[PDB]
């Protein structure tokens, strides 16, 4: 469930065999330093060796330092674990900062438990329960058929529950897990012999199965190291996976966590997959998040955090004097900082097409040089919230190209934040002034 | 001209494969003297 | 699973009663249908259970005790036999 | 019968393939504002995009609130339209930024639409039909079972399978019960008895139903509104029952809590895939934020990161500031009050103030809503004032010369009554002097 | 295979017999007279006999005091309780920061005891109540058969198990935990085909006991005490959802359970283990956290807390004109005893990165090592430390195992230091 | 309020008079320092005494504001 989103063009970091960032590729546009160091980062993630790394994204806005994170989220796929979260987001009313910034850290690992199952597949031929009436016992058996096997298996009580709570017929296709107990209704092999209600709500027939009755088949429970805390922590806590409200986790639940997965790795039992922590807007966190962060990234079962800033130097929130990256400089110490640059004319060109391509807006040439004329003169995201206005104004016009005035006026309609500056300036007495005046009267 | 169609029986026997009774068959398909008077003196 | 897999029926053969309980447990985790012949089994109840192994199809493994081999019968039933450990009488194997 | 401060608005006043009427709609000027709400309403219905923001700029009485109810109107009752206020944000029980994201989901909507086959009516017949045993075994069996519908201009007789003795039992129906039994289901419900039967005793603690109307077979199309925020809550929820978490539930107040991404993800995953299944359409909706200078600096960063969000509605944020430090910084003297970082994001349409025609304009239409007439040199003398003090105390002014009207036992307002009701209400700035 | 972080070369403390310290042993390079106060510090604490007694591990930046008090932890012993925090750590929302610092000083005492357990185990024959009322049950195992008489709590306990005759049930004497371990071989044949799970008849007689040791905290009893903490009982499953959030438990309850462990070693079956409690930066502490831990060290049973901080005439956080060594006021420095820790020269650096980088699985060059020792020098030692990965990824994507001085360089421009981020920005 | 000296539940005339147990009037004889008297309570009190668990010989007190029995 998606829809076109302001990320939604890159789909990785568009690399080579030998990390080498090409021009153009999956959705990526130029930042080759970023882009290759974000390589180096995505493969020090997927060795899954070094632990606990900081590493910083440091540019102007509109930079591309999102895009480059949304990139490594893309090339890292489904299977590692990837926590996007805000700096605003860690001050919470029930929980601490160290515990939001500790349930933070451990949602980026993942505990991977593989466990081999085996599953009864098979079209019905006879199902029979017969059952006595004001009493207990259950006798029933059922023929389970496959194309090269038949067999009739005679059923105990629980089976029996099953099977009728599951409404099983003859011309039913289904799957038995002996050991959860599951039934599974895929689909039907033919029709209900033509009773009146549902008369033709079968027609969607399926093959029968090919095979052993009883084939093995293999699982894999992935599960986040918080979630394992969360469903120790106490005995309501698996509903607190949900609900929230996990409350303040005592440490020795943690401790002893780490040790069982510990155990667990060294048995083969579980494999342990580090992901990816990212925080949006770092300069948001207070000094004691970024002590605790400091500490906690020399845990074992510490995932890679990636920050993005653009702050430059600014003051560091609950203190008094200015730092380099609005973070405290023990921070930096144990920070590589890959940065970002300002785009081009061509670059920005180029990212606007592709952006276009994704919202599906038809742009003739004239109306792409437009747009990077006023992207370059304004904003790279003025002009991409532009696009999508103006093919809206071509398609009241009945037109199915945005053309140079269709641009003009999604110009003249929407502003800049130059333009409004400047009429909030020349008609400041019509805008409510810090010192709380204001004419409202034009007289 | 089907060639295959899954069919839904239902009965009611007894053990040493008798039959039941047919008003208690119909009853489990689907599922004089006073006994209390009051007045007030 | 290779012997199962094949439709072989499987024969555990061990030294010492403890090692019987370990791998009653661990085929009992994985759900093989067993029946167990230890020492201190009945004469006639002996004789049935060999009989119903002989007949029975559907336990896959069968489990002996080697020393009490030495009474012999007859379980031509089977189809491999599984040395879980060594004796030092080698005519006791050659019995089993 | 009731007046609010937006109830003449009912619309932006667009002509297809055009622009904005002079005066159409309850609006009256604002020509290249309407015109923006205008694109903005048709890129929402189109349905395609997430995490759009709008920034209506103006000062106060120029028409922003105006604006977002015609865009509300425009898009019909059916889009999600989530007004809120900036200060609302500022909960007690949770954080803010759990706040913003349940007013995000909550302006996100989906539309059900789930097609019914039912046969209804009182029950007549009951008879099963004997069959041939295939297992023999000299037992009696049954192969159908007989139900014989009547209903008002319809009767029908079922043969159904044998499996609804069940339900028939569970629902302890009988002769003369009208039922409700789902043709692909096999479920049976009973409504009540029929009403030709409330005679036949003088009390009976049952309530006794009218007989339904047309055929026995009836197809029904049903269409349920929901939003992510209403599907998130009662996942987080307990069913509520006699179960002990329930009791728990019962006894502890249910407060506010972060709920999980996980729970957002399921849901998600649910909604996609019975999208997929042709069930459900996914509906954007609008969220106006109005007052966004009362948004503190951790709100707009979460904004920020949200408005990225691959499923994020369209925000249409409201100031009347001009250059304002934000809320929560220090030195951060931003255009309007949001800071620099969000406006990149966004586009603004500007409110314009108005001319001595227009407040005319807008005062008699406002006249005419509230059901008041009104002399010429009165209305002149009103929007005399609206140009001299504000638009907005005319406007508000307008209610008490009617009283005072009514109180006199005219039937229209004159210069008098304008003049009696401005000495006895001031102004804000003639109080400011007093 | 392994995984490698921050302090996963620090095996020890490297310390000698005598006490003096070898140059390089235990991971350890340099900073030799911290080292021998850490191995005093070991000691003091192995005599356990002291309460109370604070070190403070003072030093700048990377320097080496979290890497100290690691080692103090690997020396001591998985066996005593050394409990890792943070100043940031003690700044909970359910309970006040006093309430967190006691519980943390409860959670470093350690406490090794010994039960007997009594276990019985086997296949039931037989479930009869004895009309909430008691039940009869029937034990066999391949030893013997054994009849009981169970409280209607572990009634409750089997009725919510969906025990059965024929089931193999575990049933705990000391907790009343009961465990339905599955079906009885004897009936696996019975059907072919249904949900349970067989398992053998359990061996030997079915009452078993054994005695066992187990490690306890005074915060694991004083929690016990406070609050229900387990069962299967749908009680004990309203009382612990029933005021489910931290409390702040009163000197009280902590006095009895002080007297109760005091019991408990007087008749020998309990044995106590005083541990450590790291808090690291502790200028995150504000000045009512200094004021309480000033009377938590009088407590005649406390750990001994080491604190570490890396600050200089700072300001202590919540005052306004108190300016102190380290950012601990003057009032809780006469309480501890500090130990310096010393800047890096460097050739100390450059064995601190052959070591690193030996310990992750690499390989450098010497001109390429000796060029990342001097950038460690120039701009930082951790910065040197952290660029090893980076130029590793680099070499492996040229083919080449060993690191040279070009993957150096290209990392070098790729990731940069705080001060050259900052020349940028100016 | 005094000592139960006698309690002897009575049933009514007819069986179909009342549902079930059809339990009538209680009689309960009161003894204290002054003298005894003999009381005819409802069948509500009779089962609040039942559940107080009172037999002869205890000191009991009935509150005829509430019909609670202590
Ligand atoms: N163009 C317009 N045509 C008709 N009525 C209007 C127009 N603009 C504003 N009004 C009315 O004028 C009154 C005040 O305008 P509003 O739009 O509600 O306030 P506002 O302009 O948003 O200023 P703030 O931000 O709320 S202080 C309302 O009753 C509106 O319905
Ligand atoms: N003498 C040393 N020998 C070997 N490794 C060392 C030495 N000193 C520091 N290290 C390592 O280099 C890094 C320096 O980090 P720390 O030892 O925690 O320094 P620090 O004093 O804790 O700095 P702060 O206060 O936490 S910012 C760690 O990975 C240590 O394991
Ligand atoms: N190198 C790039 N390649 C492709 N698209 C980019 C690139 N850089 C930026 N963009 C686009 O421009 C916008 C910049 O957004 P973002 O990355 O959030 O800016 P910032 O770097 O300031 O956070 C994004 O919507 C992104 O799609
Ligand atoms: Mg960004
Ligand atoms: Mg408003
Ligand atoms: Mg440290």
């Amino acid at each position: 469930l998606s829809l076109i989103a302001a990320h939604s063009h890159i789909t990785g970091l568009g690399l080579d065999e030998n990390l080498q960032p090409r021009p153009t590729s999956e959705g990526m546009v130029g930042q080759l330093q970023a882009r290759r160091a974000a390589g180096v980062i995505l493969k020090m993630v997927q060795n899954g060796t070094i632990a606990g790394r900081a590493v910083l994204v440091a540019g102007p806005p509109s930079t591309g330092k999102t895009a480059l994170a949304m990139g490594v989220s893309q090339s890292l796929g489904k299977d590692v674990p990837f926590t996007a979260i805000a700096g605003s987001e860690i001050f919470s009313l029930e929980l601490s900062k160290t515990e939001a910034l500790t349930q933070a850290f451990r949602k980026s690992i993942g505990i991977k438990i593989k466990e081999e199952t085996e599953l009864i597949e098979g079209e019905v031929v006879e199902i029979q329960i017969d059952r006595s009436i004001t009493g207990g016992h259950k006798q029933g058996k059922l023929t389970i058929k496959t194309t090269d096997m038949e067999t009739i298996y005679e059923l105990g009580n629980k089976m029996i529950d099953g099977l009728t709570k599951e409404k099983v017929l003859a011309g039913d296709v289904i799957s038995i897990d002996k050991a959860s107990g599951k039934i599974t209704k895929l689909g039907r092999s033919f029709a209900r012999s033509r009773d009146y209600d549902a008369m033709g709500a079968d027609t969607r027939f399926v093959q029968c199965p090919e095979g052993e009755l009883q084939k093995r088949k293999t699982v894999v429970h992935t599960v986040s190291l918080h979630e394992i805390d969360v469903i120790n922590s106490r005995t309501q806590g698996f509903l607190a996976l949900f609900t929230g409200d996990t409350g303040e986790i005592r440490s020795e639940v943690r401790d002893q966590i780490n040790t069982k997965v510990a155990e667990w790795k060294e048995e083969g039992k579980a494999e342990i997959v580090p992901g990816v922590l990212f925080i949006d807007e770092v300069h948001m966190l207070d000094i004691e998040c970024f002590s605790f962060i400091n500490r906690a990234l020399e845990d074992e079962f510490a995932p890679i955090v990636m920050m993005a800033t653009n702050r430059g130097v600014s003051k560091t929130r609950g203190t008094n004097y200015k730092s380099p990256h609005g973070l405290p400089l023990d921070l930096l110490d144990r920070s590589i900082i890959i940065t970002t640059k300002s785009y081009n004319e061509q670059e920005i060109k180029t990212i606007l097409s592709i952006r276009a391509q994704e919202e599906e807006v038809e742009l003739s040439s004239d109306a792409l040089d437009l747009l990077t004329k006023t992207g370059v003169e304004t904003s790279l995201r003025y002009s991409s919230n532009l696009i999508s206005v103006a093919q809206q104004i071509a398609m009241k016009r009945k037109n199915n190209t945005v053309e140079v005035e269709d641009v003009k006026r999604a110009y003249l309609l929407f502003l800049d934040s130059a333009r409004s500056v400047k009429y909030v300036q020349e008609n400041e007495s019509q805008y409510i002034d810090d010192q709380g005046n204001v004419q409202i009267s034009i007289a | 001209p089907e060639q295959l169609t899954s069919r839904n029986f239902v009965t009611l026997y007894d053990f040493p494969n008798a039959p039941p009774n047919l008003k208690d068959f119909n009853t489990n398909l689907f599922g004089m003297k006073t006994v209390f008077h009051s007045i007030l003196p | 699973q290779q012997l199962k897999d094949n439709g072989h029926r499987a024969l555990i053969f061990t030294q010492m009663t403890k090692v019987l309980d370990v791998l009653e447990q661990f085929l009992n985790y994985h759900g093989y249908l067993y029946m167990r012949l230890d020492g201190a089994t009945k004469i006639e109840d002996r004789q049935i259970l060999t009989e119903r192994f002989n007949t029975d199809s559907r336990i896959t493994v069968f489990i002996l005790s080697s020393r009490s081999g030495g009474l012999g019968i007859n379980l031509t039933g089977a189809d491999t036999v599984i040395f879980y450990d060594s004796d030092w009488n080698p005519a006791m194997d050659k019995q089993c | 019968t009731r007046t609010a401060a937006h109830t003449h608005i009912k619309g932006l006043g667009l002509d297809e393939s055009g622009v904005a009427k002079r005066v159409e709609g309850g609006f009256v000027g604002q020509i290249e504002a309407r015109e923006a709400c205008g694109v903005i309403v048709d890129l929402i219905k189109a349905k395609k995009m997430s995490g759009r923001a709008i920034l209506l700029a103006g000062g106060p009485s120029t028409g922003k609130t105006a604006l977002a109810l015609a865009i509300s109107q425009e898009l019909g009752p059916k889009v999600p339209f989530c007004p809120l206020v900036g200060s609302e944000l500022y909960s007690v029980e949770v954080k803010k930024t759990e706040t913003l994201m349940e007013n995000f989901r909550r302006a996100i909507g989906l539309r059900i639409k789930e097609t019914k086959e039912v046969y209804e009516g009182e029950v007549t017949e009951l008879t099963p039909e004997d069959a041939e045993n295939p297992l023999g075994g000299y037992g009696k069996t049954i192969s159908h079972v007989i139900v014989g519908l009547k209903s008002a201009k319809g009767t029908k007789t079922l043969r159904l399978d044998p499996t609804i003795y069940e339900s028939i039992q569970r629902e302890k129906v009988s002769i003369g019960d009208v039922i409700y039994i789902e043709a692909n289901t096999g479920a049976v419900k009973r409504v009540g008895r029929s009403d030709a039967y409330a005679t036949e005793f003088d009390l009976e603690t049952e309530e006794y139903v009218p007989l339904p109307k047309g055929e026995v077979h009836k197809k029904k199309e049903i269409v349920q509104d929901v939003t992510l925020h209403d599907l998130d809550v009662a996942n987080a929820r307990p069913q509520g029952g006699q179960d002990v978490i329930s009791m728990m539930g019962q006894l502890l107040k249910p407060k506010k809590t972060e709920i999980t991404e996980k729970l957002r993800q399921e849901v998600n995953k649910v909604v996609a895939k019975y999208i997929d299944q042709g069930v459900a359409e996914l509906i954007p909706g609008v969220l106006f934020i109005d007052e966004v200078n009362m948004l503190d600096i951790e709100i707009f960063t979460y904004l920020n990161k949200a408005l990225e969000s691959n499923i994020a509605p369209v925000v249409v944020l409201a100031s009347n500031r001009g250059m304002t430090t934000v809320r929560g910084t220090e030195d951060v003297i931003s255009p309007h009050g949001v800071p620099p970082d969000l406006i990149d994001r966004l586009l603004i349409v500007r409110t314009l103030p108005y001319d001595k025609d227009e407040i005319r304009t807008i005062i008699e239409r406002r006249a005419t809503v509230e059901r008041l007439q009104v002399e010429s040199s009165a209305l002149d003398l009103l929007a005399t004032m609206g140009t001299e003090t504000s638009l907005r105390y005319a406007l508000q002014l307008l209610a008490p010369c009617g009283i005072l009207a009514q109180t006199s036992n005219r039937k229209e307002i004159v210069v008098n009554d304008v003049n009696e009701a401005k000495l006895l209400f001031l102004d804000a700035k003639r109080s400011t002097k007093i």
